[PDB]
């Protein structure tokens, strides 16, 4: 979309992570494993919720309707009251077509930011740890255990404990 | 045209009496005379040209 992350520099997406909308995909000493990142999954959910509740309560309650069908030819009356109702037909399709058009580029382009939004939450975690390969990932630039990259997730990450470790593998 | 035996035909009017008004019903001839009155409500009632079944 918009932030060009999904269908954008995110080559394609996970069909194979089945407990959340976002989320991370490691590989280090210990092996090889995914999480889901849930802060992000939520918040994209919220607001499709709203965006939906809010496109529905709606009904048009009123009020003796007019005729519709007619079993006879009248001229002018008649050939109004179809043309009163035809037009109005014609208005709410417009209406509705553009209302499904236009939430949807904006359902689109928002799931997308979060993903963006998410990207950037790490980057700045690692402050000088690692470096975006541009495939949606990072190479950390020290070695790191499940219990280090499920700190990184956890919002618990402590680049200065890792800094010097960081810097050598990177520039030596 | 013919129609159940007739051809001859009744034409059905109305007519609304405000509160306070008055009806005043006068002829020399083939009227047919109203019994009574029908009350009015308004309200959100209404006919539909339906063929499907109640349930
Ligand atoms: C003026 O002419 C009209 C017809 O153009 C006459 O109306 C016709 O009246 C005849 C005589 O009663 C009707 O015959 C009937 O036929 C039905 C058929 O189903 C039958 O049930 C009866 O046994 C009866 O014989 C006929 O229906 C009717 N024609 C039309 C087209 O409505 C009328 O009588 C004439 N009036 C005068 C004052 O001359
Ligand atoms: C978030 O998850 C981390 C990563 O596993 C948790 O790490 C524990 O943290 C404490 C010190 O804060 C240590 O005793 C252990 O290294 C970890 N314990 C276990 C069982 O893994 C931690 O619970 C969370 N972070 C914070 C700050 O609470």
């Amino acid at each position: 979309g918009l932030f060009g992350a999904i269908a954008g520099f995110i080559e394609n997406g996970w069909e194979g992570m089945i407990d959340g909308w976002y989320g991370f995909r490691h590989q280090n000493s210990e092996g090889t494993g995914q999480a889901a990142d849930l802060k992000s999954t939520q918040a994209a959910i919220d607001q499709i919720n709203g965006k939906l509740n809010r496109v529905i309560e709606k009904t048009n309650e009123k009020f003796h309707q007019i005729e519709k069908e007619f079993s006879e030819v009248e001229g002018r009356i008649q050939d109004l009251e179809k043309y009163v109702e035809d037009t109005k037909i014609d208005l709410w399709s417009y209406n509705a077509e553009l209302l499904v058009a236009l939430e949807n580029q904006h359902t689109i382009d928002l799931t997308d930011s979060e993903m963006n939004k998410l990207f950037e939450k790490t980057r700045r975690q690692l402050r000088e740890n690692a470096e975006e390969m541009g495939n949606g990932c990072f190479k950390i630039y020290h070695k790191c255990d499940n219990a280090c990259i499920e700190s990184i997730r956890n919002g618990t990450y402590d680049h200065d404990v890792y800094r010097d470790e960081a810097l050598n593998n990177r520039f030596q | 045209p013919w129609v159940r035996g007739l051809s001859s035909r009744i034409s059905i009017y109305w007519t609304i009496v405000k509160p306070g008004d008055v009806l005043v019903i006068n002829s020399n001839g083939n009227l047919i005379a109203p019994r009574g009155y029908f009350k009015m409500r308004t309200g959100k009632s209404s006919i539909m040209r339906s063929d499907a079944p109640i349930d």
